[PDB]
RNA sequence: UCUUUCUCGAUUCCGUGGGUGGUGGUGCAUGGCCGUUGUUGGCUGGUUAAUUCCGAUGAACG
């Protein structure tokens, strides 16, 4: 019944999945202390952004 | 740490403001103040100058208060009407306390 | 003249004036929560 | 904590020692400090039956 620390994903080049070749891949979050270069995560239902907090849907 | 200073209300007050003009006393202050206490029902600054002129009152401008004794009671009497329509403490405490300082100085008398 | 003197008041108290200068209940929940959390 | 990627970036994290160990427990010497083995003076606020309640707020002698 031991619990095991959490352990984070190393995922593969995190950086290389914003871009193309120019643009923004993903959206950009219009809120004041972020923005020009916060990504803006796509689950398959929603958004958020990963500073402070932004939820769309 | 206002109240506690020599220049507040505490000591001096009582001492060198009954002296109005260099001559205590003179209500011309009071008479004067007649404008703040018609038509305006702003509380804590009713019961200021009630405080203020509780303090000065007592030192005893006694045929000036026989001769505009008139002026004093119909000003006091639509005062505690208003207080009464209205509802307060402060004002009516004070204004209560400068009766009995003019009711001990000197028909409508008894009203 | 009571006009005067009731002009120099709101002057005097103007002066004093230069002279001395929802989320209340939802916060003190959160206080009350946090106090034995 | 189990998925799905957004962000923070060296502020790091994995394994093996019969090697110490430290937010440890405990005794001794150890420096400071209490208590221990007289006499005379000295009110903005709301509240109650009420100088009611809370609330701000000194001296010498042997
Ligand atoms: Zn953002």
């Amino acid at each position: 019944p031991k619990k095991n620390k959490h352990k984070r994903k190393k995922v593969k080049l995190a950086v290389l999945k914003y871009y193309k070749v120019i643009s923004r891949l993903r959206r950009e979050c219009p809120s004041d202390e972020c923005g020009a270069g916060v990504f803006m995560a796509s689950h398959f239902d929603r958004h958020y952004c990963g500073k402070c907090c932004l939820t769309y849907c | 740490a206002a109240h506690k200073e020599i220049c507040a209300v505490l000591a001096a007050v009582t001492e060198v403001i009954r002296s109005q003009g260099g001559k205590e006393t003179e209500t011309e202050y009071f008479a004067a103040l007649m404008t703040t206490m018609e038509a305006v029902e702003s509380p804590e600054s009713l019961a200021a100058v009630a405080y203020l002129l509780n303090l000065v009152l007592k030192r005893v401008p006694s045929p000036v208060l026989i001769k505009k004794f008139s002026d004093t009671s119909k000003a006091f009497m639509d005062i505690m009407s208003a207080q009464a329509s209205s509802g307060s403490t402060s004002v009516l405490r004070w204004v209560l306390s400068c009766l009995a300082t003019l009711l001990r100085k000197q028909p409508v008398t008894l009203q | 003249l009571a006009d005067i003197i009731m002009e120099k008041l709101t002057e005097k108290q103007t002066e004093v004036e230069t002279v001395m200068s929802r989320v209340l209940e939802v916060y003190r929940g959160v206080r009350e929560v946090l106090s034995k959390y």
